[PDB]
């Protein structure tokens, strides 16, 4: 689960 | 005080002596008990019948609302003349009758639907065999068992005896129960299946995990007991899957509550176990029972796969979704806030999340919102002061009707937020959140495209429209009412628009119409329709749309109902009006009487009559009777059935159940019956 770039 | 631990126990007297009973008073004259038998092997009828033989547990497991064999032992035949006694059911510290913790089970001649009752079917010897069938809507967790003899001087009870100790669980089987599901494939998989996989990875690149959930084994059962036990929930609740659910999602997650899992990810995972290293449930769930402290560490798909054991091993048939590109929302405007900048910008967009559904019936929201609902252990966003999310209607999030219960915005935002690249704006897109969701097929390690639950296709209308209306959670009224709906015959669905401003509009709008369950659960969409409407200033229209029979014959059952959405948008100002209904079919019934004696060798009359339900003129009706043993399927024609007229069909016949069907030109497909015996 990684945040991605907008 | 609350009575909120299935651990805890009250002790029940063996002797409740009432008043003052003189000395010298001979309770031999009434019965006692021996022995009880509770046929609690994994291969006799009981664990078999209520799908429980799987547990690795050596004691009685039943599902509520369903009969299970019992045996009673008494030091004397049992009299109904002279002797009473009951069987009882005992939970928690506290337990009262009208908080559904003490349960009298009284000894009855027939059991009676929905009611606690048990019944004799044996009487051998010095033994009584009992047929006891549990409420469908009993508490969920392990019972105390005690036989009471009932005596002029008091109560003679049992003594404590943890040998005859009960789990009593969901039953997905038993069409009264709220978590009822009419599929058995459909059971096998999301109760009784202990593995499974899970989706992760891009959306073009997708990855595979498979989770050892391990409902049956040994420990999990009394672990999912103590999980609630830690929640201090309620035990009057425990039988209502929306709390069970609920409370579920905020035990799973350690944040607040003390719960099973710790989120972490710091990419480091100090002194504790990665997220990446589990493979299974149990050792999570084992860990948190034997050390009474959260286990480290969590993170989206390990929260789902506890979630997912703690669902199914209590009987909430449950399965673990998966949702690509999952916005969050942190501002609770259902948008993602996107100013790069990463000082003002809060919102961010996860490449996947993990989130379970759990199937039940929703009787505290409107018919038609029942089914699967959305619920999210993984702590993100508060929900009413803790880290929870749901129960929220799949069904609910696809038309935007995020006002029902529970944290259905939130799910809705996961799924299908637009971006807002913003004092100012910029760009705006609408089909990068939530490209794709799966979850684990029936029968296979495959991967079920489950996107169309939770939302329209993007680029069709719908999907606007029914994003708008979940932001919305000019003078101008909306309402539809449909018209006079038979069942096997076409009906008008009868949209009205009444616009009391002195403007010209112009409306776009969707309709939806769906087959719900009697309890309200959805069984499939049968018409959806986009249409453009002008509304003139000071004027009333009424666009009525046509439902042919054809279009919903095809996918009906018993006591059915009709749930239409309707959403329009005004054009002009960029309002949305929308409604949601539900109607119930005005069904005809054949009336199927028989006249003469009903033995073999000899004629007997079937009288067949039918009424004609609508104001229209019936032609080129046909009558057909069916019953294998009675008489051989034959026909009666009828040319002509005038309006409110009713018609008699004679049959004689030599022979069990007979079955009727009219058809006509204008309704066709409705049935009767009549069971006979022989
Ligand atoms: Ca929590
Ligand atoms: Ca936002
Ligand atoms: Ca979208």
């Amino acid at each position: 689960x990684l945040i991605l770039p907008w | 005080p609350p009575n909120n631990s299935n651990a805890a126990e009250d002790d029940l007297p063996t002797v409740e002596l009432q008043g003052v009973v003189p000395r010298g008073v001979n309770l031999q004259e009434f019965l006692n008990v021996t022995s009880v038998h509770l046929f609690k092997e994994r291969w006799d009828t009981n664990k078999v019948d209520h799908h429980t033989d799987k547990y690795e547990n050596n004691k009685l497991i039943v599902r509520r609302g369903q009969s299970f064999y019992v045996q009673i032992d008494f030091s004397r035949p049992y009299d109904p003349r002279r002797d009473l006694f009951r069987v009882e059911y005992v939970i928690g510290r506290y337990p009262q009758e009208n908080k559904g913790t003490y349960i009298p089970v009284p000894i009855v001649s027939e059991l009676q639907s929905g009611k606690w009752g048990a019944k004799i079917v044996m009487r051998e010897d010095r033994s009584v065999r009992l047929s006891i069938q549990s409420s469908p809507k009993c508490i969920v967790g392990k019972f105390r068992m005690y036989v009471a003899v009932w005596t002029p001087y008091g109560v003679l009870r049992t003594s404590r005896n943890p040998e005859t100790d009960t789990y009593i669980l969901f039953n997905p089987w038993c069409e009264d129960d709220a978590v009822y599901l009419d599929n058995e494939k459909e059971r096998e998989e999301y109760v009784l299946n202990d593995i499974g996989v899970i989706f992760y990875g891009e959306v073009n690149d997708i990855k595979t995990r498979s989770w050892s959930y391990g409902q049956f084994e040994d420990g999990i059962l009394d672990t999912c007991l103590y999980v609630m036990d830690r929640a201090q929930m309620d035990l009057s609740g425990r039988g209502n899957p929306i709390k069970v659910s609920r409370v579920g999602s905020a035990m799973v997650n350690a944040k607040d509550d003390e719960g099973v899992l710790v989120g972490s990810w710091d990419n480091i995972y100090a002194y504790g176990v990665p997220p990446s290293a589990w493979t299974g449930s149990v050792d999570i769930l084992l860990e948190y029972r034997s050390s009474e402290n959260p286990v480290r560490y969590g993170q989206c798909w390990v929260f789902a796969g506890v979630f997912n054991t703690f669902l199914r091993c209590l009987g909430i048939p449950a399965r673990i979704v998966t949702n690509y590109f999952s916005a969050h929302d942190n501002d609770a405007n259902l948008q993602m806030d996107i100013f790069v900048n990463s000082k003002l910008t809060k919102d961010s967009v996860w490449n996947y999340h993990c989130w379970n559904e759990a199937w039940m019936t929703r009787p505290d929201l409107p018919v038609g919102f029942g089914g699967w609902q959305a619920v999210d252990s993984t702590p993100q966003e508060n929900s009413d002061g803790m880290y929870r999310c749901g129960p929220a209607s799949v069904q609910a999030i696809k038309h935007g009707h995020v006002c029902f219960q529970f944290d259905a915005p939130f799910v809705f935002a996961e799924v299908n937020s637009d971006l807002i690249y913003i004092h100012v704006v910029e760009n705006v897109d609408a089909t990068h959140i939530g490209k794709l969701i799966v979850t684990k097929q029936i029968g296979g390690d495959g991967m079920m495209d489950i996107t169309d639950t939770y939302k329209f296709q993007e680029g069709q209308e719908e999907e606007r429209l029914a994003l708008e209306t979940a932001l919305m959670y000019s003078n101008v009224d909306m309402d539809f009412e449909v018209e006079n709906a038979v069942l096997g015959k076409d009906f008008k669905l009868s949209i009205t628009f009444r616009n009391n401003s002195h403007n010209r509009y112009t409306i776009t709008a969707y309709l939806s119409a769906n087959i719900t369950f009697y309890t309200g659960v959805p069984k499939a969409e049968f018409k959806k329709e986009t249409f453009d409407v002008t509304l003139e200033p000071l004027s009333f229209k009424k666009e009525a749309v046509l439902i042919q029979a054809g279009e919903y014959m095809g996918q009906l059952l018993e006591q059915a109902s009709l749930h239409f959405f309707v959403t329009a948008r005004i054009n002009e100002t960029r309002d949305v009006l929308a409604k949601q209904k539900s109607t119930v079919l005005t069904i005809p019934e054949i009336i199927i009487k028989v006249r003469g004696t009903q033995v073999v060798g000899s004629d007997m009359t079937v009288i067949v009559e039918f009424t004609n339900p609508l104001k229209e003129t019936l032609r080129n009706v046909w009558v057909h009777l069916d019953g294998p043993g009675v008489t051989r399927p034959m026909k009666k024609m009828f040319r002509e059935i005038r309006p409110n007229s009713t018609v008699q069909w004679e049959e004689v016949c030599r022979p069990r159940k007979l079955i009727a069907s009219m058809s006509s030109d204008s309704l066709r497909h409705v049935y009767g019956e009549l069971d006979v015996q022989i």
